[PDB]
């Protein structure tokens, strides 16, 4: 089968600025591609094909080029609405397929994360459960990383993590980290803590409790 | 005035099947054949293979071996994907598409999730802190969603009232069943002595859960 590796999941840019995603084919397609745009829920959207023909009704913003294996999507003068995923297609060869897909994100201030650890509840309690919840919200950029610790030695198992995708109004993004243990195990300990690291601090953000 | 359109979301156990219909429309159905491709979250699009209506012409790709079965009724426009021995490995979105290349021409994708699971309400814990040794201007709460199915559930606060500091993050699968949590940042001076309350809404049992957060 033909392979489509698109260069990177994840490209930043700025409103006004030109970011290019590449596509390379595992073989000679010649020039048997297309670019589409996909936003969140919906289906996707043709911007170009047969490498560099636009499509009617798209912005001349974007432009495609290549032939052969290396192919480029280029969009310049970068739009807000533009901050979604683009992947690229083969059509030279049976199966059909498809790159993996780029998203496009806004480039903002670093922002440190906004740390909340909650115990479990009562009520959760009293059903047998406990759950700690750590919150790490409004941080940029996107990378980080949380570790779980338990009358001060790491914990790993039972942790689940969430997180949001860029924040529509402040382009931040948010995380949760849950750490899910029986009430029996929970009973057992003294300090829970939720420590993150982010590129704005040198240092752990460090959240944490005594029962 | 082209347009093409699938059937409703699926939910179905594991070792079933299923079946995903696609009604062309503004064009004559024999013209064009119709490409079927599945969308697992993160992972990429699969071709699955394409029907051609006005041929009898039927390709499918080798990696869903005796899986799918792609039919068309030319009386009503409607090509279909009977797919076979689901797991939950299937679960995804599968779109029906015009031509190899379709340009916009795409169905609005149809939800297929395949599941063990039972129909079940959130069980909804509160999230707040105890005593805290400093004084803080703002104060933050949350909301545990916990053991539903199927997705999705919605969650607002003081019913929408509340609506900046707020972060809903996407549910996990935990046990086999959803959960998810939801956080509130506010000023402390408004909680506790003005009531704060989350509002989950589980479409699937008709349920709706309105949890007080107190002290
Ligand atoms: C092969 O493709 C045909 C349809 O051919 C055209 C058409 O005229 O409809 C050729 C035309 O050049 C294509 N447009 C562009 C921009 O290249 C056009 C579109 O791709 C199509 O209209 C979008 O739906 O396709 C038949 O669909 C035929 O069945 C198909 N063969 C297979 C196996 O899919
Ligand atoms: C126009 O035709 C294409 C496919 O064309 C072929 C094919 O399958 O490649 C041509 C091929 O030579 C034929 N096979 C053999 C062994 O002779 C084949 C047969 O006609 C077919 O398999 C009989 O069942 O057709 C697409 O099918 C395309 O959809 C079609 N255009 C339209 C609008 O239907």
């Amino acid at each position: 089968d033909i392979l489509m590796t698109q260069s990177h999941k994840f490209m930043s840019t700025s409103v006004g600025d030109r970011v290019s995603i590449t596509c390379k084919a595992s073989q000679d397609v010649g020039t048997n591609i297309a670019w589409y745009q996909q936003k969140p829920g919906r289906s996707p959207k043709v911007l170009i094909y047969s490498a560099s023909t636009r499509h009617t009704g798209v912005p001349d913003r974007f432009t495609g080029s290549g032939s052969g294996t290396d192919f480029t999507l280029t969009i310049s003068n970068v739009q807000s609405e533009d901050l979604t995923d683009y992947f690229c297609q083969q059509y030279s060869s049976f199966p059909l397929t498809f790159g993996v897909g780029t998203k496009l994100e806004l480039k903002r201030a670093d922002a440190a994360p906004t740390v909340s650890i909650f115990p479990p509840s009562s009520e959760q309690l009293t059903s047998g459960g406990a759950s700690v919840v750590c919150f790490l919200n409004n941080f940029y950029p996107k990378d980080i990383n949380v570790k779980w610790k338990i009358d001060g030695s790491e914990r790993q198992n039972g942790v689940l993590n969430s997180w949001t995708d860029q924040d529509s109004k402040d382009s931040t993004y948010s995380m949760s980290s849950t750490l899910t243990l029986t009430k029996d195990e929970y009973e057992r300990h003294n300090s829970y803590t939720c420590e993150a690291t982010h590129k704005t601090s040198t240092s752990p953000i460090v959240k944490s409790f005594n029962r | 005035q082209v347009q093409l359109k699938q059937s409703d979301a699926e939910l179905v156990k594991p070792g079933a099947s299923v079946k995903i219909s696609c009604k062309a429309s503004g064009y004559t159905f024999t013209d064009h054949a119709i490409h079927w491709v599945k969308q697992k979250p993160e992972q990429g699009l699969d071709w699955i293979g394409y029907i051609s209506p006005g041929n009898g012409d039927i390709k499918y790709n080798e990696k869903f071996k005796d899986k799918v079965t792609l039919t068309a009724d030319k009386s009503s426009s409607t090509a279909s994907m009977h797919l076979n021995s689901l797991t939950s490995e299937d679960s995804a979105v599968y779109f029906c598409k015009r031509s190899l290349l379709a340009l916009d021409y795409w169905g609005q994708g149809t939800t297929l999730t395949v599941s063990s699971a039972k129909t079940t309400p959130p069980s909804v814990y509160p999230l707040a802190p105890g005593s805290a040794a400093q004084t803080n201007s703002m104060v933050t709460l949350g909301c545990l969603v916990k053991g539903y199915f199927p997705e999705p559930v919605t969650v607002t606060w003081n019913s929408g009232s509340l609506s900046s500091g707020v972060h809903t993050f996407p549910a996990v699968l935990q046990s086999d069943l959803y959960t998810l949590s939801s956080s509130v940042t506010v000023p402390s001076s408004t909680w506790p002595s003005e009531t704060v309350t989350c509002n989950v809404a589980h479409p699937a049992s008709s349920t709706k859960v309105d949890k007080k957060i107190v002290p």
